[PDB]
């Protein structure tokens, strides 16, 4: 039968955005990545006049939004392997 | 997604692993019990997401129809050769690709669920391909997954 094989994990992280708390988190954090990337770029490349405090502030909001996205993505990976655990358990009845 | 009649029947037996009280539906509470019996610790929210991903009609539980529908989309398997080799590597003390027969016996008789000393002898008989008292676990894992 399947011997040592296990359910194959999906190509790329795609799932569980039905969660609606995860989806709100992605939407807000991603928009904040867009917001702070623009604001950091403007305050370093489109000003005559680099205001380093402005840059620190948006650097802080930037890393926060980036890591929020990371955090959602890892949570989706955890949910996917939890679901594949259940699929694997049920596939033992195929033997 | 094309479940044979056979797989449909044995997935019914599979439903009972999850439906702990037999009432025809799987709840978050039953999935928590199941998941913890597999040594995992999903949070309440993670259990809700498990259910909600499969619950087609939205009544909060999974019935065999929604259960089987999900199964049909996840039948593809992949080989485990490399995950297994990494489990062996946990015991590769010097990171040289080898675990001694004596160390393998130590690990297998003291950690996890354990093997009997008679069981570890049969394991090592297969694992020490070269008879040098050392287990090249990459090669051993390749022979078991061949
Ligand atoms: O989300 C799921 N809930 C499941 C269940 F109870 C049994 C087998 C597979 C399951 C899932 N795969 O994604
Ligand atoms: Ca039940
Ligand atoms: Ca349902």
């Amino acid at each position: 039968g399947r011997k040592l094989e296990l359910t194959k994990a999906e190509k790329h992280v795609h799932a569980f955005m039905m969660d609606t708390q995860l989806t709100k988190r992605v939407k807000n954090a991603a928009a904040n990545v867009l917001r702070e990337t623009w604001l950091i770029y403007k305050n370093t490349k489109l000003v005559k006049k680099i205001d380093h405090a402005k840059v620190r502030k948006h650097q802080r909001k930037f890393l926060q939004a980036i890591h929020q996205l990371r955090s959602v993505k890892m949570e989706q990976r955890k949910l996917n392997d939890q679901a594949n655990t259940l699929v694997d358990l049920a596939k033992t009845q195929l033997e | 997604a094309a479940l044979t009649e056979e797989q449909i029947a044995e997935f019914k037996e599979a439903f009972s692993l999850f439906d702990k009280d037999g009432d025809g539906t799987i709840t978050t509470k039953e999935l928590g019990t199941v998941m913890r019996s597999l040594g995992q610790n999903p949070t309440e929210a993670e259990l809700q997401d498990m259910i909600n991903e499969v619950d087609a009609d939205g009544n909060g539980t999974i019935d065999f129809p929604e259960f089987l529908t999900m199964m049909a989309r996840k039948m593809k398997d992949t080989d485990s050769e490399e995950e297994i080799r990494e489990a062996f590597r946990v015991f590769d003390k010097d990171g040289n690709g080898y675990i001694s027969a004596a160390e393998l016996r130590h690990v297998m008789t003291n950690l996890g669920e354990k093997l009997t000393d008679e069981e570890v002898d049969e394991m090592i008989r297969e694992a020490d391909i070269d008879g040098d008292g050392q287990v090249n676990y990459e090669e051993f894992v390749q022979m078991m997954t061949a």
